[PDB]
RNA sequence: CGCUUCUCGGCCAGUGUAGUAUCUGUUCUUAUCAGUUUAAUAUCUGAU
């Protein structure tokens, strides 16, 4: 009956996702992929200090760093 | 409800949808094609062209007819382009 | 009663006129309308009384209206107090009655017997049996109501349907059904339905003009039933007066009702009707509705209008000259669909038309303008090129300064128009290319258009059939742009269009740039589809099979694409992508680019995990064509991986996976099927035998022919063993399927080995399958045909024992192992057994049975041609006169199966024959000796 | 079966069915050629002769009805 | 504002044998004059009965209010009556005495 | 049955019922004014009542 | 060999355009002939005479250069000849000369 | 997720259209003649 959180990244694959730093930094574009670290591919990412930069193609964000995942 | 038209049978080649495509027309078989169905562009005409002598849909190919109607010869009576109840056409 | 009828007609206008009048000098100064006590005994049946209460009683009703205002405003209110019961009122019904439906059945409120007619009435309530309840119930009493059709008769009948296909609230599944029974009933009653006809048409016609396409044809069947049913005069005597009736409705439906009329009893039976109703004076209303008749005549009746045409047209010319509009516009608008009947013939039947069409052409405004035109679009095609030649010449203009016009009625014409004026031979290409196109392209190519329906086809049509002349790059050229405009409907439209083109005049024209804006744009739009639609899929393939090797530099972007759609995007999309593989397979192919069928090979193969049965269908689908391309010894994922790895898949349920699936399984049993060790297969065999559960066709038809291809692989004995097993319990004649396998099988190892197993299983005392093998050898020799010069002997005692009784089963089915025998053998010489045959048969003519009947009349039809007539007719002598009907009945039936084939052979047959009195029944001739 | 000749029903009459099978008889000797020639041989006229005649003897064989 | 396949007549059931016209007219009376009435009195139709009146609307108020309405134990089943139907019984013949007249006095 | 009816071709005949019809018209007497009267018999002209309609039928026939 | 199936009589245009073929009784077929593209032959599709009961004596050509073309078929009814109890139809009934017409433009034959 | 223990396993009530078959229950072997009907019955139709 549990809800994995990993299942949960999963599922919004393909999807728009934010992704919150520890920092005061936020990406948003598509989840295209992850790993078992929870490094984080994005496509076409927004990157804002809470406009920097508009990304276009894939980013491979480090994990490390990653503090809340946000479907939507 | 559904039966021939049997009206002349002319030069025009028969023309059968996917679902029909198989079958001997008259014996409903796959058995030994052999030889060539012609109907009359009265059936066959129009919208028709290449329509299936069935069911109304496009025709993918060509009713071959079996050899066991072949001996018993009924392929030449009339075309046999199946009028349902309705308007054929 | 008929000029009793028309009577009341000019009566119901003639008050029209009173009341419209009356509120015209009344305008100079409906259901509400007040009622007369023989009007009131006009509407309930029979069987109330009126009543008083009283004069007082009817005295405060006198008072009620003007008491309704004054005691509307009066005083009142009403009060409930705080403080052994009985009836329990009866209602429904076995199949129920609807709470509305009270009205109808309101007399299976009572409960009574001993009333007689009215026993047949309350004995007709066996409708709600049609109208509601079971699915059984329906059937069984819908029989017991078609034999009881001469019965009852009509009237009763009619009397208690008409209400219900008449009723307000009545269900769409319950009109059609009700349909179904006064067709039924009237595959029976003839003379009967006489005064009932026009009483019929009523209800229906409102049906023939229906927009569903199964009701339109539904409607036509029955009123052909009818009219041919009933008598011609009896149509026409009844269905005049509703020519003239003030609605135009009636008067539209009542021709699509002569339509059909005319479609069942002729045209030349009925025209000097026809022709005489346009040449009616009395009014127009009329001739419009007849030339009306004319048309959807040409409608229905279609490409067989062609002899009268003359006629026909010697009718409706004298419309088009007319005072009032609509009948010249009507009219105009039938000989166009004449024409279209007409095609390429005929055309100087319509000659002395013309010359008023062309000057009209010329004066118009309007509706009726384009109309003449949509006749003269379809003359076209019809005329010399040299005289169509000038003709044409004078209309494209009119049509150019046309194509702007607001009205849609038009842009269908004068778009169907230049599809034929610059659809043809004799016009020249240039011209084309400058006058037309950048209106065309300009005023038609909008948004208004494809999202209606009709003006898309006609509109891809004609744009294609500029394509066929000015060439391709043309067109597309001009229209390529417009797969990246947003809309989808719009995009959906350029693709067909452009498949189509590039389907005809083949890629080979188009240049380079432009190219590249090709399959950028096919992808971006095959990137985003609202729906998964056939469309852009087809419409793709086609693009690239067509652009052979031009095609190569681009794979990268986009086999590319092809996996990443084919990931994510959750699913949905995925088994597009899926497709887009299929169909693109053969051109990863040629051009040998092999890393793709690494890609390819291996990576559907992991998806086949893909638990969507509508992902997986497709995936294996890819991988099929995948196998037709590829060989088998190069297979990426090589088969040993593969074969069995499908293998459990086969529980699926789903339909697209068995489908697929059956149909991989067996392209690889067929062609590698060395690659897989014999157990591995057994598995399969026994995993197979319950595919034969399949609601479908294909699925099984499939199935079988794969049970050939392993058991080829293998060898025989046990795989029949193992179906002699299998089909206990399909349902209804769903094994026979198993019994196919039985016979594909016994060919594909010598049959000549099989038939002993098959043969002693014959013995077991279990019914249905002893029938069952007796099929087996049915089929079996429908597909040995020669082969049979052998076994044969083998079968005919057991075709005796069968032959002979069991039960009916035996006798059918045996009987037709006659027949494919019969025609198998046919004249290698073994006849004498089949006659030994021929006996056991012969009884069994005799039955009402219809498959053993219809089984029956197969067997002795081939063994004519086996035994040969002489032999036959020997058998059929003695039954022609023989006193009783019920032999008399068959032994013709049976003598003329004989007969027509073979009639040429006959007349050595007939014997001698003694002269009477009267006449010569020797025939001297042979007897002349020289 | 109605409009294909020869049709028989039950209702059938001796007469019809013979002269049937007679004009049946005919349109053979009309057309297996040797047949006609034997006749001719026999019964000594032209092979026309024989043909006319024959086309004569269609429609009556056996003479009236009854 | 109102569904057309209502009309001025009302199917009116689960009647007593007994019941008074005195009854019927005074409570149909409600919402409008009476057209007429009928009552089935025959072997079947006992039971049931037939309401008409000078308006639809009246009506409408009727089919309304007295929906499921009481009398003695029973609730009266109240319905819109359908029309068309067995009625040809009669003929439409009459117009013209009648359409003459109109013809004549007015003139018109 | 026992319900007023009458055939014209026979007799101005009276039939009491309208099941006794088609007994009359595969009937020796029926079928001997048919054929007698120059209409040849069996299933064509089964629903014939007055002499005159099937005379033109017959002429349609031949 | 039938009563009812044509080849029996056969007849043909000058201009070759269309043939007419024919069994003895009830059936006369025709089919056009136009040469193709290339001039090479090609066959129409058939049309029908069709009369009932009419003895087919003899067909002939029939010469009009470019027109609709005319055959003659000989004839006789029997039907008459049937139903004449007498014996008198047996005689007294001549034989009937109809020329039919091709028709192209409409595409049927009309006697 | 790793380790230990125990259990098991593998290898050397669908649906629709048309149609027939087969049990049981209920009614009649019962007066004459005239028509319909049947191969002949039977059956159906009238009155004493």
């Amino acid at each position: 009956s549990q809800l994995l959180p990993l299942e949960l990244v999963d599922k919004c694959i393909g999807s728009r996702i934010h992704i919150v730093m520890k920092s005061d930094k936020e990406i948003v574009g598509t989840l295209l992929g992850f790993d078992d670290f929870v490094n984080m591919v994005l496509e076409d990412v927004t990157e804002f200090e809470i406009r920097r930069i508009t990304k276009l193609d894939q980013i491979l964000l480090n994990g490390n760093n990653i503090t809340m995942l946000v479907p939507g | 409800d559904l039966i021939f038209c049997r009206k002349q049978a002319g030069v025009a080649i028969g023309r059968l949808c996917e679902k029909c495509d198989g079958k001997c027309v008259i014996c409903d078989s796959y058995v030994r094609p052999c030889t060539l169905v012609r109907i009359c562009d009265e059936c066959n005409y129009g919208s028709y062209q290449g329509r299936c002598v069935i069911c109304g849909g496009p025709g993918v190919s060509d009713a071959y007819y079996c050899k066991e109607c072949t001996i018993q010869e009924k392929d030449r009576d009339g075309c046999p382009k199946i009028v349902n109840l309705g308007s054929s056409k | 009663e008929r000029d009793t009828p028309g009577h009341g007609s000019g009566w119901a206008e003639t008050p029209r006129t009173d009341r419209g009048g009356d509120s015209i000098g009344e305008t100079p100064t409906e259901r509400n309308r007040p009622l007369s006590d023989e009007e009131l005994d006009a509407m309930f049946p029979e069987g109330y009384k009126v009543l008083p209460p009283p004069a007082g009683y009817v005295p405060i009703r006198t008072p009620a209206r003007k008491l309704t205002a004054t005691p509307t405003p009066l005083g009142g209110m009403t009060g409930f107090h705080m403080q052994k019961s009985v009836n329990d009122q009866p209602s429904g019904n076995l199949p129920f009655l609807k709470p509305d439906d009270i009205q109808y059945f309101d007399k299976l409120l009572v409960d009574v017997d001993e009333s007689e007619e009215q026993k047949e009435r309350k004995i007709m309530k066996l409708l709600l049996k049609i109208k509601n309840g079971t699915p059984p119930m329906r059937k069984a009493a819908l029989r017991q109501i078609t034999d009881k059709a001469r019965e009852f008769g009509a009237g009763p009948l009619f009397n208690q349907i008409l209400p219900l296909l008449m009723s307000p609230t009545l269900e769409d599944q319950e009109r059609h059904l009700l349909v179904k029974v006064i067709d039924r009933i009237l595959y029976k009653l003839d003379d009967l339905v006489r005064p009932y006809v026009h009483k019929i048409l009523v209800v229906i016609e409102p049906l023939l003009i229906d927009e569903d396409y199964y009701a339109r044809v539904e409607g036509r069947e029955i009123i052909s039933n009818l009219a041919k049913a009933a008598g011609l005069a009896t149509m026409i005597s009844t269905m005049r007066p509703d020519i003239d009736n003030m609605d135009e409705y009636v008067r539209n439906t009542t021709a699509r009702a002569f339509a059909v009329v005319a479609s069942a009893l002729g045209i030349p039976s009925l025209l000097p009707f026809l022709k005489a109703v346009c040449k009616s004076k009395k009014s127009w209303q009329a001739r419009h509705t007849g030339i009306k008749i004319v048309q959807q005549i040409a409608i229905l009746m279609g490409c067989a209008i062609l002899p009268h045409l003359r006629s026909l047209v010697e009718i409706i010319e004298h419309g088009l000259v007319d005072e009032q509009q609509k009948v010249r516009t009507i009219s105009a608008l039938a000989i166009a669909a004449l024409a279209e009947a007409a095609t390429p013939y005929g055309i100087e039947s319509f000659d002395s038309v013309l010359k008023p069409l062309w000057k009209g052409i010329r004066q118009h405004r309007g509706k009726g303008l384009a109309a003449f035109l949509k006749a003269i679009g379809y003359l076209i095609p019809l005329m010399d090129a040299e005289y169509a030649n000038y003709y044409t010449r004078e209309v494209m203009l009119i049509l150019i300064r046309e194509f702007q016009s607001p009205d849609e009625e038009m842009k269908k014409i004068v778009l169907k128009v230049v599809k034929q004026c610059c659809g043809t031979d004799g016009v020249e290409a240039n011209y084309i290319k400058t006058e037309i196109l950048p209106p065309f392209f300009k005023h038609f190519w909008q948004h208004r258009m494809a999202l209606d329906r009709r003006n898309y086809r006609q509109l891809v049509d004609t744009t294609v059939e500029l394509a066929n002349k000015v060439g391709a790059a043309e067109i597309i050229s001009r229209i390529v742009d417009d797969l990246k405009d947003e809309a989808e409907q719009y995009r959906k439209m350029v693709m067909e269009t452009i498949e189509k083109i590039m389907g005809n005049l083949g890629a080979a024209d188009i240049d380079h740039k432009l190219e590249e804006q090709l399959i950028d744009g096919i992808l971006y739009a095959f990137q985003e589809q609202t729906t998964e639609d056939s469309v852009m899929l087809n419409g793709f393939g086609t693009v690239v099979n067509a652009l052979g090797k031009r095609v190569k530099p681009y794979l990268p972007q986009i086999c590319g694409t092809v996996l990443w759609r084919l990931n994510n995007k959750s699913a949905k999309v995925r088994q597009q992508a899926a497709d887009l593989i299929s169909r693109t397979a053969v051109v990863m192919k040629t051009c040998q680019e092999e890393k793709l069928m690494g890609h390819l090979g291996v990576v559907l193969y992991e998806y086949l995990g893909e638990e969507y049965p509508e992902v997986l269908g497709s995936i294996l689908g890819a991988l099929k064509a995948i196998v037709n391309v590829i060989g088998m010894h190069k297979m990426t994922p090589p088969i040993k991986d593969l074969l069995p790895r499908l293998t459990p898949i086969l529980k699926n349920r789903h339909e697209k996976v068995q489908e697929n699936c059956i149909d991989l399984v067996g392209r690889i049993a067929d062609r590698g099927a060395e690659y897989v060790s014999a157990r591995e297969w057994m598995r399969i065999c026994f995993e197979l035998l319950e595919l034969l559960k399949a609601h479908k066709k294909a699925i099984r038809r499939a199935t079988v022919n794969t049970f050939g291809y392993i058991a080829k692989a293998i060898g025989p004995h046990d795989v029949l063993a193992t179906l002699l097993n299998n089909l206990k319990v399909q349902e209804r004649q769903n094994r026979v399927c198993t019994t196919v396998a039985i016979a594909i099988v016994a060919e594909t190892c010598s049959p000549f080995t099989v038939l002993p197993a098959l043969m002693n299983e014959y013995r077991v005392p279990e019914l249905n399958v002893q029938n069952g093998v007796l099929k087996s050898l049915s089929f079996l020799f429908e597909y040995i045909g020669e082969m049979g010069k052998d076994y044969i002997y083998a079968v005919t005692p057991l075709l005796e024992d069968a032959l002979m009784d069991r039960d009916l089963v035996h006798r059918q089915t045996a009987s037709a192992v006659v027949q494919h025998m019969s025609l198998g053998v046919y004249g290698f010489g073994c006849e004498d057994s089949l006659n030994h045959l021929l006996n056991y048969v012969w009884p069994n003519v005799f039955e009402t049975s219809p498959h053993v009947i219809q089984a029956v009349m197969g067997a002795l039809e081939g063994l004519r041609v086996a035994i040969g007539p002489c032999r036959m007719l020997q058998y059929c002598l003695q039954g022609l006169f023989h006193p009783a009907r019920k032999v008399r009945d068959v032994y013709w039936k049976i003598y003329n199966s004989i007969y027509i084939g073979s009639q040429d052979a006959l007349i050595a047959h007939y014997p001698r024959i003694y002269n009477d009195d009267k006449n010569t029944y020797i025939r001297y001739e042979l007897d002349y000796i020289l | 079966q109605s409009k294909y000749i020869g049709t028989g029903h039950a209702d059938t009459t001796k007469w019809e069915w013979l002269v049937n099978q007679h004009r049946d008889s005919y349109c053979s000797y009309m057309g297996h050629f040797d047949l006609l020639n034997y006749f001719a041989i026999a019964e000594n006229e032209s092979k026309a002769r024989v043909r006319f005649n024959l086309m004569e003897k269609m429609l009556q064989p056996c003479g009236p009805p009854a | 504002r109102l569904p057309p396949e209502v009309n001025r007549i009302l199917y009116i059931r689960n009647l007593p044998y007994k019941i008074t016209a005195e009854e019927m007219y005074d409570i149909f009376g409600k919402y409008g004059p009476i057209r007429q009435i009928r009552v089935g009195n025959t072997p079947e139709t006992r039971g049931t009965a037939y309401v008409v009146y000078e308006d639809i609307f009246d009506a409408k108020n009727a089919c309304d209010h007295l929906s499921g309405f009481n009398v003695c134990n029973r609730y009266l089943v109240v319905l819109y009556y359908n029309a068309n139907r067995a009625f040809q019984k009669m003929d439409t013949k009459k117009k013209e005495e009648q359409l003459k007249l109109l013809k004549e006095k007015y003139g018109i | 049955l026992n319900i007023n009816y009458n055939c014209e071709i026979c007799g101005n005949y009276t039939y009491r019922g309208p099941k006794a019809f088609q007994r009359h018209f595969a009937e020796w007497r029926h079928a001997h004014g048919m054929r007698c009267l120059g209409i040849p018999n069996t299933a064509h002209f089964a629903n014939v009542t007055q002499i005159e309609d099937a005379v033109s039928l017959w002429a349609k026939l031949k | 060999c039938r009563r009812i199936v044509p080849g029996q009589f056969l007849a043909v245009d000058p201009k070759g355009r269309a043939v007419m073929i024919s069994a003895i009784e009830k059936q006369k077929l025709v089919y056009i002939l136009n040469r193709d593209a290339a001039a090479r032959l090609t066959i129409s599709s058939p049309l029908e005479a069709h009369k009932a009961n009419t003895l087919v004596y003899h067909v002939v050509g029939v010469d009009v250069g470019f027109e609709n073309p005319m055959f003659a078929c000989l004839e006789m009814d029997y039907e008459e000849a049937d139903n004449d109890p007498t014996g008198e139809a047996a005689a007294n009934t001549q034989q009937t000369l109809t020329f039919y017409e091709l028709d192209l433009g409409l595409n049927h034959v009309v006697r």
